[PDB]
RNA sequence: GCAUGUGGUUUAAUUCGAAGCAACGCGAAGAACCUUACCAGGCCUUGACAUGCUAGGGAACCCGGGUGAAAGCCUGGGGUGCCCCGCGAGGGGAGCCCUAGCACAGGUGCUGCAUGGCCGUCGUCAGCUCGUGCCGUGAGGUGUUGGGUUAAGUCCCGCAACGAGCGCAACCCCCGCCGUUAGUUGCCAGCGGUUCGGCCGGGCACUCUAACGGGACUGCCCGCGAAAGCGGGAGGAAGGAGGGGACGACGUCUGGUCAGCAUGGCCCUUACGGCCUGGGCGACACACGUGCUACAAUGCCCACUACAAAGCGAUGCCACCCGGCAACGGGGAGCUAAUCGCAAAAAGGUGGGCCCAGUUCGGAUUGGGGUCUGCAACCCGACCCCAUGAAGCCGGAAUCGCUAGUAAUCGCGGAUCAG
């Protein structure tokens, strides 16, 4: 355990935060207490629809909840009906002006969590192993991305012998600030236990 | 005359904010005391990167509280309002003061 | 009239004024010895103007906030130093290769984490 | 976080003495910020995410 | 002294006042 | 120690075992829990059980035991030796 | 000597884990109950918590007594909204409430040697590799090696190699010089007034104040050298990366923790689960590991006297005023904080007292007196004043840190948190 979390480092030097708000020594407490409910619910119901970065911004106890989401439709239902069912019960948690919007993950395999996901599914999956992560980066510098990179990291195959694997390709430089990449951490669930997932993608230098 | 008050997060947003305000204070009638850096203030939290044991090995983030504050010198009724049809940064927070 | 220079040292800075007439210093009011007593960097600030022969040339107004009074004196002497090139562009060629036009880039480094005072660790036997 | 022992903190107590805080996220009171209502591991766990807006990365 | 609680920078020290350290 | 501003201290429950037999002219064994309270002149020459960890222990009340507090007469632990 | 961890003992329990450097002021950036996993007692059983199912009663809910160490239990009363049907009494329904039963909840029970993640470490060491080709029947080699150079696999030259990927390095921040936008709550060089206080008019010069840019490249010169580089200098605030930070390569130690969380599995589920008051992690024939103050004359002490940066504070910071030898209490002005406050910076300076003393050194451990926080200071707190004035006259073998604003020495601050 040596390294640091690529996000996590260009705090605002090549990435952004996804809460963008201010906040009183009064408020940023309970303000932010409230974002950890709405990213609590919106996630772990949105997961069959691929969802990605959730923005939360505000102004006068106005939230402001997008969501980049893989498939805008299952956000949605049909014609707007399942969106609404939402976009209340978190005015239910809140107790105020929830503007939770949608925007579609245009490209999926150009944006890490994602890719981190499906992986981590095709392993929750009983795939193999090693090709999931082949293909996986595979994909990535097919999309058309600088460098791709995927790390298993479990029981592997259930195995009793706790191992890890991975490959890659292209530009990987986590130490050159100026490049952006997106992290994913996944976490697959098997029988033999929890099997956590990373992925990382280059896109450019700026 | 009127005098605001913008503490946020960014220098970006703080910044440019604060002068889009610095120009309909200007067309709108009213010559403007310029945009003032303030006396910034460092919330540091020093933390134990690890979990358990291992002590003396640890991280460092500083959140940056920002103090902007704009004058305005002649403030019309050909301004006022011009500056409530002005507001749109997101991160901010505004306040107008007046003495 | 008035000549004056920029002195900065250290979390200390200082703000000098070169007139024409004696050899008295007020720096912040007091009088060269009545803010430096018993202590002997004291004089040494004036040497960046003994270089070119002129104590009791000019007047000395002086003001400092910050920093210990040697770091205030560094900056004195540094204020002095600058002071004398927008009287004389030409005392630039006495007064830097006899050192006295430079910002002492030292500085009280950082407190590092693990280590009681940045540099010193902490001791141990039973290695 | 033995769950009843996040709610022995939760409620109010007896007398006000009584009042010590904990982690929202995990419930470990050990070492929490009253500024975050979060504790040491979380508030980096997080911070690594940019989910604590204007938290950077220091260093001088 | 320092360890010294009845004098001038043994009070300083601890942080306290007392009739040993005043208030001006 | 305790402020005199603010007078010396005792709990209820137990205050009211002891101004209640006084009140009798009687004289029981108590059995309560507090140790944090102040023996006051209006109990001497009571028996009084206080608690250490799982035994109540023997305290019959004398006179210049007076403003110790109960703890004083009940140790915790156990200590005669290492071997 | 005291403070803090730790080994060993002791204990009703002194809850746990850390283990050569890389465990030992480390998980604890705040154990009086709380925290709290521990022990002794009084207890709770769809349970402090989730989404429910079935039978029967109940709106939710709110007030009081009794017994009690508290919990807990027995019990008095106030209350009877919402949805649908209806003229109506009133039945049906959603919520929530109780009693019984069932799903199940929950566990800081185990295994870090079944995992996740995150951390430590060899190590900021210059290393680790792949492609195509070349060479061996092959594992494999070549490349990356040799010579020169570099903080470096940095680079120059050579070579059957040519390049790339993860490292080095740069892009990010801090400090050093300076320019552009800026003049408040900061600033005062000239002029006006001045209760002599940047106090007011006026100004934003400079100091500061944050945002963006500029600048350093072996560029210049003599020398050394195939070159990369190197040595001395000129200019420059900075010179060969200027100082400092973040930044940790493929892998190892089956290193670390199921005690933040996450989870395979073994394990209890009227009991390890839950609530409670009290007791405990602080015990003490010892031993180590870390630090504080000392043993003093380059000093101790009492006055007067100067010069800081950083951070916190409207459930708080508390200028002054009075009381008290004082802690502090009472009264009370300002401050969403460059405007008010913590705030006394301390070593330094001026002046004087001590004159080699177990001492005006030293400040333990005790006797008594008080203040504060707090339901509550006996275990087990901090602070005030008085009296007590211990060891120790610089430390065995061994052993630690630091290469410049560093080492030493002196003060301020923040987090945690009522204290
Ligand atoms: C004692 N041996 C047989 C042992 C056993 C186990 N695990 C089991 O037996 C569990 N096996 C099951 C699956 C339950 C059947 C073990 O898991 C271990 C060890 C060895 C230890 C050694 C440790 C040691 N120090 C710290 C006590 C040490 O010096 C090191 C080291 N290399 O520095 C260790 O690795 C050590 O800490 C360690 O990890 C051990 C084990 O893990
Ligand atoms: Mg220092
Ligand atoms: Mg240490
Ligand atoms: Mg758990
Ligand atoms: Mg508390
Ligand atoms: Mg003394
Ligand atoms: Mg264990
Ligand atoms: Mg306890
Ligand atoms: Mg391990
Ligand atoms: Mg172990
Ligand atoms: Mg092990
Ligand atoms: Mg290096
Ligand atoms: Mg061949
Ligand atoms: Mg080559
Ligand atoms: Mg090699
Ligand atoms: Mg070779
Ligand atoms: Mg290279
Ligand atoms: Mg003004
Ligand atoms: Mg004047
Ligand atoms: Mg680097
Ligand atoms: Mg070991
Ligand atoms: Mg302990
Ligand atoms: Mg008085
Ligand atoms: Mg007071
Ligand atoms: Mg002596
Ligand atoms: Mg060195
Ligand atoms: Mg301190
Ligand atoms: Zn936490």
């Amino acid at each position: 355990g040596n390294k640091i979390h690529p996000i996590g480092f260009r705090l605002g030097i090549t990435r952004d935060w996804e809460s963008r708000w201010y906040a009183g020594k009064k408020q940023y407490r309970h303000l932010l207490l409230e974002d950890q409910r709405i990213r609590g619910l919106l996630e772990k119901e949105l997961y069959s629809a691929g969802l990605a970065r959730v923005d939360i911004e505000r102004a006068a106890d106005n939230v402001a909840v997008t969501v980049h989401v893989a498939k805008p439709g299952v956000v949605i239902g049909r014609g707007g009906e399942r969106i609404r069912v939402l976009r209340e019960e978190l005015a239910k948690l809140t107790g105020k002006n929830v503007a939770l919007n949608v925007q579609e993950v245009q490209n999926p395999n150009l944006s890490a969590p994602l890719v981190a996901q499906r992986v981590a599914e095709q392993i929750e999956r009983r795939f193999a192993v090693r090709r999931a992560i082949k293909q996986a980066v595979q994909r990535v510098m097919e999309s058309g991305a600088k460098g791709a990179k995927v790390i298993v990291s479990g029981r592997i195959g259930g195995a009793e012998q706790a191992r890890t694997e991975w490959a890659a390709q292209g530009r990987v430089p986590l130490h050159t600030l100026r490049a952006n990449i997106d992290y994913g951490f996944a976490l697959a669930r098997t029988t033999y236990g929890v099997l956590g997932v990373k992925a990382y993608i280059f896109l450019g230098e700026v | 005359k009127i005098r605001i008050k913008l503490r946020g997060f960014d220098h970006k947003t703080l910044d440019a904010s604060a002068q889009k305000i610095v120009e309909a204070a200007r067309r709108s009638g009213a010559q403007v005391s310029g945009p003032i850096p303030l006396p910034t203030r460092v919330r540091r939290f020093t933390v134990i990167r690890g979990p358990f044991k291992h002590k003396d090995s640890r991280e460092h983030f500083e959140l940056r509280t920002h103090n902007r504050l704009v004058d305005i010198i002649n403030p019309n009724r050909k301004t006022i309002e011009q500056l409530m049809t002005l507001d749109l940064p997101t991160g901010v927070e505004i306040e107008i003061k007046t003495v | 009239e008035q000549y004056y220079g920029t002195g900065r040292r250290k979390e200390a800075v200082a703000r000098v004024f070169l007139r024409p007439g004696n050899g008295k210093v007020t720096v912040n009011g007091q009088d060269f010895n009545e803010y430096f007593q018993g202590l002997v960097r004291a004089v040494a600030a004036l040497e960046p103007l003994r270089a070119v022969d002129a104590l009791g040339h000019f007047d000395a107004y002086i003001t400092v906030r910050g920093g210990g009074k040697s770091g205030q004196i560094d900056a004195i002497k540094l204020g002095i130093a600058r002071a004398l090139v927008q009287y004389n562009p030409d005392y630039r060629a006495k007064l830097k290769p006899l050192g006295f036009l430079t910002r002492d880039a030292r500085v009280v480094e950082r407190k590092k984490y693990g280590k009681h005072k940045a540099r010193r660790a902490p001791q141990y036997s039973k290695r | 976080a033995r769950k009843a022992l996040i709610e022995k903190a939760k409620r109010t107590p007896k007398f006000k003495v009584r009042a010590y805080t904990r982690c929202v996220r995990c419930g470990r009171a050990r070492s929490v910020y009253r500024f975050f209502g979060l504790c040491r591991i979380c508030l980096r766990e997080l911070a690594h995410k940019g989910q604590l807006p204007g938290v950077r990365k220091a260093s001088w | 002294g320092k360890g010294d609680r009845r004098t001038r920078r043994g009070k300083i020290w601890r942080g306290t006042y007392g009739k040993y350290r005043p208030r001006k | 120690p305790r402020s005199l501003k603010k007078g010396v201290f005792v709990d209820d429950h137990l205050l009211e075992k002891v101004l209640e037999l006084n009140a009798k002219g009687e004289k029981r064994l108590i059995k309560t829990w507090s140790r944090r309270s102040t023996i006051v002149p209006e109990m001497v020459g009571h028996t009084i059980a206080v608690y250490n960890g799982k035994q109540h222990v023997p305290v019959y009340i004398t006179e210049n035991m007076v403003g110790h507090k109960l703890g004083e007469f009940a140790p915790t632990r156990t200590y005669r030796g290492h071997g």
